[PDB]
């Protein structure tokens, strides 16, 4: 027997059942230290002009 | 009496103007000093959201199976 696999039947991406479920982070690594603090909210309006030397108003 | 009546501002008017302008400039001065302290500690520690010079973004990163598993 052993039918010849037709062109191109060594293709066709394959499913296969296993022993283990897939591991977490095999990269011996760590997570991020500290992400970016979300600075949001209703932004305050103008605060007493430019707060430069002068040029309020 | 007529000169002070019709041509001049009251001492209470000038007085409350002085108190108002001094409260304004006290807030301005403390905000400026608080500003420069925030700025120096922010450039020092780096944890602030200002001086973040851009690193990599992973919009150009795609993890997918290669042609060699020893990647």
């Amino acid at each position: 027997g052993w039918v010849r696999p037709d062109l191109g039947e060594l293709s066709k991406v394959t499913k296969v059942k296993t022993d283990r479920p897939l591991p977490e982070n095999p990269y011996h690594s760590r997570a991020r230290p500290e992400p970016n603090p979300e600075v949001e909210g209703d932004l305050k309006p103008a605060r007493h002009g430019s707060r430069l030397f002068f040029w309020t108003m | 009496r007529w000169i002070a009546r019709t041509f001049f501002d009251a001492p209470e008017k000038n007085y409350e103007r002085t108190m108002a302008i001094l409260q304004i400039e006290s807030e301005k001065a403390e905000l400026r000093l608080k500003e420069l302290e925030v700025r120096r500690l922010m450039r020092a520690k780096g944890d602030g959201p200002w001086f973040q010079y851009p690193t990599i973004d992973k919009a150009l990163i795609d993890h997918s199976p290669k042609a060699t598993p020893d990647n």
